[PDB]
């Protein structure tokens, strides 16, 4: 029973870039998206029932029991599964690099079409021990650009053109460039075959030609399946097989997101529960997937359907990448633009006012009021020494300045908040390995700044004090380095929190 | 598909084919030089 | 958490009950002391341990090995009859392999007597 | 991986100023999780300034341990440092 | 020092530094992060601006150094002996037989 | 019973300095794995010795000891085949479930390789001997056969409980009652 | 969150970033971009680095191999967000202790 | 859920780990790790063994070399570089691992083809001779004939033993037998190019002639002597009869093992077409000329270079020509009813298997007829692939496949008319047929050029595709078919290790005989689809 838990610290050592192949999404999936479209809501109480949205796969609310895990927003963070995508929808990233392995790749044997001592000589060159970036981006390119070249297939017989992809998300391959006036053995075939075409009705094909041939998603997925092992390293993928090889481009499956990565955004002037776009997205994804699943065996016919699944593809490749857009955004266009100058955020326990000058205060001191040092607190837990003191701190209320307005018992409750009442006999117990957090006073240490930083003396920290009205003020013996011609300016305050930084500080910083 | 209980023939060879395999599973004695173009393999053959 | 092998030297029990008199010793020492979450199995093990042979000794243990020395019953059943069904008939018939087999007549016999020169 | 002896060393005797503000900052940590005292303690408040006053008289017991690039180790005691 | 005069510049900020969180992180949104996918790169997180996002340690200034306190035990206390064990144990099988 | 040989890193605090190290790293070691079930060497029971002992580091913003140590740790199996006393607990209609008092009561036989005419009864009879029978409070030896080793499912504050299971073939004559003899 | 009727708080800009760097002050670089702001704990595996909740690593069903360490938020919003489109944000642990 | 479904292990292994199945199973751990690597990185180096898997140096790596080496599961291959030293890669070699997916199997077809003479103790005797020749991988003669009892016939066992080098079967051991094709052509392709005393810079495409003219002809004497030699074999010293060389060793072969399977499938084609006696009349037939017909090893020239474009042709029929010469010069005059275990001349019999032609055989030269080994093959893979989609899907999944064989790319226009009946079932079976491949979809827009929707579409051609589709029911048919059989053994092993040591209770001979019921079917599910898949490993 109960077995044994042991733990060592643990740094981080580089990553690694991949695509998870058909075997993480399903083993990832909690629950199975099915029905359609809707929130699929129950018609009682209102809530979601499986679906896109529902109780175990993430919480928007504060109650809101998951099933999988309990403690709702303050535990669960986020939970995921798949989706099930009729016929293999084409990528939106990866097209560019859907081109390169569908380059040098046979389309006669759907095979490599290099030749002996080319391929014996580049698999050499890239296993010198050292590497740079750049001889990738270098390699990969020559060995691109030498299957241009060669007309002739290598066993498995005869062969094919090249591929410009021309259109979007639509590819084509034109075999194109043909010997000049010199007869092929596929081309006597080739011209043979539209004899019987234009022979029934000579009508449509000379009206509109030469349009070569294309590739669909499915069939170059078939097509991908034949190479195996051997070399995909001059594709530019290595296998040590965690993942399937080259399969994994095409859309199969598909990672629904968490509801931790877009929630319902809540309420409104009025009642009500509102969507976000992500959610509407994958919700309609289910109906026009489900469409083709549908009618198959049934219904509908053949150039029907066509375009309705290539009207997938243009739903996923919009989804993926009044905007309406969902995803590809939001990680680049998050809170951020680099011009040259960058924006950030998340400053806490921090204070700001005008400023002011004084004789008195020695350099290093600066003098915090009373007003604003109410509501700045730090964490002090009492040893062997502040026992005396501390339960005196307790006793005096968070009122008058030396007083503490939070503390925290060492059997670990939500948190203790001493305004509403209690204190008195509250002092009395105060167990050694307690928490409190006093209010800020004279002899600790405050880091001094000013938002326009130019050089290393931006940034310097000095002792704190307590004194009367508002206001933020230094000695003037230094106007140098923050350069503060006073006027009223801004000026920012930051005060550190465990002893480790707090020491660091002032006995370097300083 | 299809099958069954069928050929009894092949019932046998395929009871032939399993003896055969434990027979390979229990062997690993001479190989003497053969074939070695290589002299670090062909010192390791010695044994 | 690393292990550093599957398993050491066979240890029986005995001194089980001798050095778990010693972390007897160290805490409370239970019943005399009387007038953590360590309790489970300190009042287990000394319970089931010596109410066995009640319904032990120092010198005669390492003496017993005298004539358990000549018997070629080897590791597993030596440790075993140690507690185990005493000094009568088919009690130790079960626990050694090949059970009564080569010599039957005398020499196990004088397994018994002497195992009965315990209590 | 081995350690260097404490016979020769090509480590600069001195101590640097970073190596100050962790010494002040670790020791004083103990403090607030309830260690004992190698020095007189005089009445006042907070892990800090007693911190400070334990470094005066070289009370620390801790051995500073440095890395090289190529991982010869080293080791280090606070009290023959010398400033 | 790389044998070549560049720098500075989106252009030339990638010359030696493999990290790509960095890469990306100074200027550069799209391609950075699909082109070390494509390649599969891997490197390493050891600079400082790499390091501030994962919210670890550093490896220069006060974190340059590991800070020790020795314990100094006796080697003698250590080891005890097996308590009748390998008395009866070994030599019950040992002996004429 | 055995004697395992691990190894492990502990962590003690400042507030131990006062003390001895070889006392600090005791009960520490003992609020580690005491009742707790240690993976694939068996049930754990007290601790032996501590060895190899060396000078423990400090990482920079904690500021207590972390020392890694190897010690040998007195853990619980016989072996394969041994015949140990016990007694049952409860029942129903697999076989009987048979609890070592001072171990565990995790030792269960169902009826397979029981003597041939053994069944149970709804009737509220335990079990039937074409000899005799036994029942609760009545002492049992039992052999060991099988074991299995599984993994645990996460903790829930306020079924598939195989920790630490062991099963065994009872067949052999003389078996689930001492007083048959003498 | 930033501005006033809601909460205040303060800046910290990538120009003013580069001074604590110049000082060479780690310890007081983890308290305040860390703790102070946003403290995360994230569930992960040695084997097929990735994120998960409770014991689960999901995909792979151990709960032996999992290590529960603290990350930004930032950090797994990040690789959430990568995640989801197709990339793999990998991550494999090494032990500090043990020389 | 709960992935039981194994839907874990179907995504990522097109063939690959088939290869490391059977060695496992042959003999695991260290075997399965080498191989294994050596078909996902391809060509390998002895010291590149060691840097990827960190497999326990040079403890394993020469271990498992030489015991790779006798049954030859590595192709070995030694060359130099102009810098200095040496080098020697290895190759996935041939299929060796298939040879010991077959086994009995060409066991079978050895005692069964061993007749003509009448149920001897030649059964017992060759079994426990042919099971000692694969196990070990090679045989030297005296060796071997030393293992044999003393005081006894020692030409007993030598009563078939040059009757064992027969006509096909075992051959004896030579050389670089074992070789990549791309290397010893290129090996040989040396004093070729080499070849020429700054002769003149007259007609570059002779140089083209010169090279491959002398390649080709120096390339035959190479194939052909493995083929046919009687030097070692028919060796015949006097005061005995004819024995073969004590000194040279022997080895099976691919000849006629390949050709006794490939005359089944044409059996099963003629069995069907024909009656029982008319595939016999056309079986004696095949028996007597199997030994020249080169059959299965075809192209023999196809592995290992390019072929054309303009050239392929001339490279082709210049096959084609051999393939024509061959058949029509060499292979038997019209004989009588020869042998056998009907009166008077049977040809008549042949005459009915004559008018009628198509599908196949039937091709005659004045004075002499022969079945052709180079048209044959078209129809020999549309009857058995037919009959596969006839197997899989129900009757209308047959009809639609010929219909877009008949005529060639047109749309649903003129196919709804002339299929059979109805659109809907049709439109239904046609997302069938489309499910997977092999007919494509076809690529012109009406008149959007590629724009929208409305345009026209045909369904054409594409063979290749419709033949590799049945090279992925080669492994993972045979995976979990072996794999959870071996998976069956590991969840009894305890079991079957209480089994062997008593070689009891009523529980215990239950679980004994599902294991073995479960074991005998499994193996007649693998040699039944493997025949189904041998025949379409070509074209
Ligand atoms: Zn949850
Ligand atoms: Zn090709
Ligand atoms: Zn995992």
């Amino acid at each position: 029973k109960e077995v044994v838990v042991s733990e060592t610290p643990k740094r981080i050592k580089g990553l690694e870039f991949s695509a998870l192949s058909a075997a993480d999404i399903v083993a990832q999936s909690e629950v199975e998206v099915s029905t359609r479209d809707l929130f699929d809501l129950e018609k009682d109480r209102a809530p979601k029932a499986n679906g896109a949205l529902d109780p175990k796969m993430g919480v928007s609310s504060s109650s809101l029991e998951c099933a999988t895990c309990h403690g709702n927003l303050a535990s669960c963070h986020g939970h995921f599964g798949h989706l099930k995508l009729a016929l293999p929808v084409f990528h939106i990233g990866y097209f560019k690099a859907t081109i390169q392995i569908l380059q040098g790749i046979c389309k006669n044997c759907s095979a490599i079409l290099l030749s002996e001592t080319d391929k014996r000589q580049f698999l050499h060159e890239l296993r010198r021990p050292g590497v740079d970036n750049l001889r990738r981006m270098g390699i990969l390119k020559k060995i691109l650009d030498q299957c241009k070249k060669q007309r002739r297939c290598l066993h498995c017989g005869a062969l094919n053109g090249v591929v410009k992809k021309a259109a979007a998300l639509k590819i084509i391959h034109d075999t194109f460039r043909w010997v000049g006036k010199k007869s092929a053995p596929e081309k006597d075939i080739w011209v043979g075959e539209w004899k019987e075409v234009l022979a029934h009705n000579p009508e449509l094909e000379r009206y509109v030609k030469r349009c070569m041939d294309d590739l669909n998603p499915l069939k170059t997925l078939n097509l991908f399946k034949q190479i195996k092992s051997a070399d995909c390293e001059l594709l530019g993928i290595d296998a040590t097989v965690p993942s399937g090889r080259p399969e994994t481009y095409i859309w199969r499956y598909l990672p629904a997101p968490p509801v931790c990565i877009r929630p319902s955004v809540m309420m409104q002037d009025s009642p009500a529960s509102n969507e976000d776009d992500l959610t509407v997205k994958l919700t309609e994804i289910v109906w026009t997937s489900s469409l083709i699943k549908a009618g198959l065996d049934k219904g509908i016919s053949i150039n029907n359907m066509m375009e309705h699944w290539d009207y997938l593809q243009l739903t996923v490749a919009m989804y993926i990448n009044k905007p309406i857009r969902g995803f590809c955004q939001r990680l680049k266009g998050k809170q951020g633009r680099f011009r040259g100058n960058l924006s950030g955020k998340r400053v806490d326990f921090s204070g700001r006012t005008v400023i002011s000058p004084d004789p008195n205060l020695s350099i290093d001191e600066v003098a915090v009021p009373d007003r604003v040092a109410k509501v700045l607190t730090y964490p002090e837990k009492v040893t062997r020494y502040n026992r005396h003191k501390l339960q005196e701190l307790i006793v005096n209320g968070p009122n008058v300045h030396p007083g503490a307005n939070y503390l925290l018992k060492r059997n670990e409750d939500a948190r203790r908040n001493l305004r509403y009442g209690d204190r008195m006999k509250l002092a009395k117990n105060l167990q050694i390995g307690d928490v409190v957090e006093r209010h800020l006073e004279d002899g600790d240490v405050v880091l001094f700044n000013r938002q326009p930083s130019l050089h290393r003396l931006s940034i310097l920290s000095h002792y704190a004090k307590i004194r009367p009205w508002r206001t933020f003020r230094l000695n003037e013996c230094v106007c140098t380095p923050y350069n503060a011609d006073f006027d009223g300016d801004e000026m920012n305050l930051h005060v550190p929190q465990t002893e480790e930084a707090r020491a660091e500080a002032i006995n370097l910083m300083g | 598909p299809i099958n069954g209980p069928i050929t009894n023939k092949e019932r046998s060879l395929a009871v032939k084919y399993i003896n055969f395999g434990k027979t390979v599973k229990d062997g690993p004695x001479x190989x003497x030089x053969x074939x070695x173009x290589x002299x670090x393999x062909x010192x390791x053959x010695x044994x | 958490m690393k292990v550093l092998e599957e398993r050491n030297a066979f240890l029986s029990d005995y001194e089980v009950l001798k050095f778990l008199t010693d972390l007897e010793k160290k805490h409370l020492w239970d019943q005399k002391s009387l007038a953590p979450e360590l309790q489970g199995i300190t009042r287990n093990v000394v319970n089931y341990l010596s109410i066995n042979k009640n319904f032990m000794s120092d010198e005669s243990f390492a003496e017993l090995m005298t004539k358990l020395n000549s018997f070629k019953l080897f590791k597993a059943e030596k440790l075993q009859i140690v507690n185990q069904l005493p000094a009568n008939m088919v009690h130790l018939y079960s626990i050694v392999e090949e059970c009564d087999a080569r010599f039957d007549e005398k020499t196990i016999e004088e397994m018994l007597e002497i195992i009965s020169g315990y209590a | 991986e081995k350690a260097i002896p404490k016979d020769q060393r090509a480590t600069t005797p001195y101590m640097t100023k970073y190596e100050r503000a962790r010494i002040l900052g670790t020791r004083a940590l103990q403090i607030s999780m309830n260690a004992p005292v190698f020095v007189d303690l005089e009445g006042e408040t907070d892990p800090l300034r007693i911190a400070m006053k334990e470094l005066a008289e070289k009370k620390i017991p801790l051995v500073i341990r440095r890395y090289l690039p190529d991982g010869s180790f080293e080791d280090w005691s606070v009290e023959e440092l010398i400033v | 020092y790389k044998g070549e005069v560049l720098g500075i510049t989106r252009f030339g900020l990638s010359k030696m530094r493999d990290s790509v969180l960095q890469l990306a992180s100074f200027e550069k949104t799209t391609d950075h992060l699909f082109d070390a996918a494509f390649y599969m790169k891997k490197d390493a997180v050891e600079g400082v601006s790499e390091c501030i996002i994962l919210g670890q340690t550093m490896s220069i200034g006060t974190g340059s150094f590991k800070v020790v306190k020795g314990t100094n035990i006796s080697e003698k206390d250590l080891v005890p002996k097996r308590c009748l064990f390998e008395s009866l144990s070994n030599e019950a099988a040992l002996k004429a037989n | 019973f055995i004697l395992s040989k691990i190894a492990d890193l502990v962590r003690i605090p400042p507030d131990q300095f006062h003390r001895d190290t070889i006392s600090a790293i005791t009960h520490q070691l003992n609020n580690k794995f005491a009742n707790k079930i240690i993976p694939n060497v068996g049930l754990c029971i007290t601790i032996y010795d501590l060895l190899t002992v060396e000078e423990g580091q400090l990482k920079p913003g904690d500021g207590s000891s972390y020392i890694n140590v190897t010690f040998r740790a007195v853990v619980f199996k016989p072996f394969l085949g041994e015949i140990v006393t016990g007694w049952i607990s409860k029942c129903t209609a697999e076989g009987i479930k048979v609890s070592l008092l001072g171990i565990f009561d995790d030792i269960f036989i169902p009826q397979n390789m029981l003597f041939e005419g053994c069944y149970y009864t709804p009737e509220e009879s335990a079990w039937i001997w074409p000899k005799l029978y036994f029942d609760v409070n009545e002492k049992i030896r039992f052999r060991i056969e099988r074991e299995v080793f599984v993994d645990v499912k996460p903790k829930s504050p306020k079924e598939k409980p195989p920790a630490y299971a062991l099963l065994g073939s009872c067949q052999t004559d003389g078996m689930g009652l001492v007083s048959w003899w003498e | 969150t930033e501005g006033r009727s809601r909460d205040g708080g303060l800046r910290l800009g990538e120009m003013e970033r580069d001074c604590v760097i110049a000082y060479g002050a780690s310890q007081l670089l983890l308290e305040r971009l860390m703790i102070s702001s946003d403290a995360f704990e994230v569930d992960v595996c040695d084997k097929c680095g990735l994120m998960g909740y409770s014991g689960w690593c999901t995909t792979c069903k151990s709960a032996e191999n999992i290590i529960k360490m603290t990350i930004p938020y930032a950090a797994k919003l990040l690789f959430q967000e990568l995640l989801s489109m197709n990339i793999a944000p990998r991550l494999r642990l090494e032990d500090i202790f043990q020389q | 859920v709960m992935t039981i479904s194994s839907l874990e292990q179907r995504t990522l292994n097109p063939d690959l780990f088939l290869y490391k199945e059977l060695v496992k199973a042959h003999l695991g751990e260290r075997a399965a790790s080498v191989i294994g690597m050596l078909v996902a990185l391809g060509r390998l180096s002895v010291r590149e063994l060691v840097e990827k898997i960190d497999g326990m140096d040079v403890d394993s790596v020469k271990t498992t070399l030489v015991s790779l080496t006798q049954l030859r599961c590595v192709k070995y291959l030694q060359e130099t570089a102009i810098s200095g030293k040496k080098t020697t890669y290895y190759y996935y070699n041939e299929e060796g691992i298939h040879i010991l997916l077959y086994s009995g199997l060409i066991i079978d077809e050895i005692i069964t083809q061993m007749r003509v003479n009448d149920e001897e103790e030649h059964k017992q005797l060759v079994a426990e001779i042919v099971q000692n020749v694969i196990s070990l991988g090679s045989l030297t003669v005296e060796d071997y004939l030393s293992s044999v009892t003393s005081d006894s016939m020692k030409y007993t066992i030598s009563s078939l033993f040059v009757q064992l080098c027969e006509m096909g079967y075992l051959i004896q051991i030579s050389k670089l037998h074992y070789t990549p094709i791309e290397d010893l052509w290129q090996f040989l392709y040396e004093k070729h190019y080499k070849n020429i005393p700054r002769n003149s810079p007259l007609s570059d495409l002779k140089k083209r002639s010169q090279a491959k003219m002398n390649a080709k002809t120096d390339f035959a004497k190479i194939i052909n002597k493995p083929n046919e030699l009687s030097q070692i074999l028919t060796v015949d010293p006097k005061t005995s009869l004819r024995i073969v060389k004590p000194t040279v060793s022997l080895t099976i072969n691919l000849d006629r093992f390949m050709k006794g399977r490939r005359s089944k499938q044409l059996i099963n084609l003629a069995k069907t077409r024909v009656g029982s006696v008319t595939a016999q009349v056309y079986k004696i037939a095949l028996r007597l000329t199997e030994q020249k017909s080169p059959k299965i090893r075809d192209p023999l020239t196809q592995t290992g270079l390019l072929q054309d474009l303009e050239e392929a042709k001339s490279f082709q029929d210049e096959a084609e020509l051999v393939e024509e010469k061959t058949p029509g010069l060499t292979f038997n005059a019209i004989d009588l009813a020869r042998h056998l275990p009907s009166a008077s001349l049977i040809n008549s019999h042949l005459k009915i298997l004559a008018s009628s032609n198509f599908p196949f055989l039937n091709e005659t030269k004045p004075g002499v007829y022969y079945v052709p080994y180079s048209k044959l093959m078209p129809v020999l893979k549309s009857s058995v692939y037919e009959y596969v989609i006839a197997s899989t899907l129900g009757p209308s999944a047959m009809r639609l496949s010929r219909c877009i064989r008949d005529n060639k790319l047109v749309s649903e226009k003129i196919i709804n008319s002339t299929a059979l009946m109805k659109e809907k079932d049709i439109r239904s079976t046609l997302a069938s047929l489309i499910r997977y491949n092999s007919v494509e979809i076809q690529e012109v827009p009406r008149t959007a050029d590629r724009s929208a929707s409305r345009a026209v579409f045909l369904f054409r051609c594409k063979e290749t595709h419709s033949y590799n589709f049945m090279r992925q029911n080669l492994e993972w048919n045979m995976a979990n078919l072996l794999f959870k059989k071996e998976k069956l053994k590991q969840e009894n092993s305890t079991l079957l290790k209480k089994a062997n040591r008593d070689d009891l209770l009523p529980s215990e001979l239950n679980q004994l005989k599902m294991v073995n019921e479960r074991e005998l079917n499994v193996f007649a599910r693998l040699s039944r689809l493997l025949s189904l898949w041998e025949v379409f490993q070509m074209a």
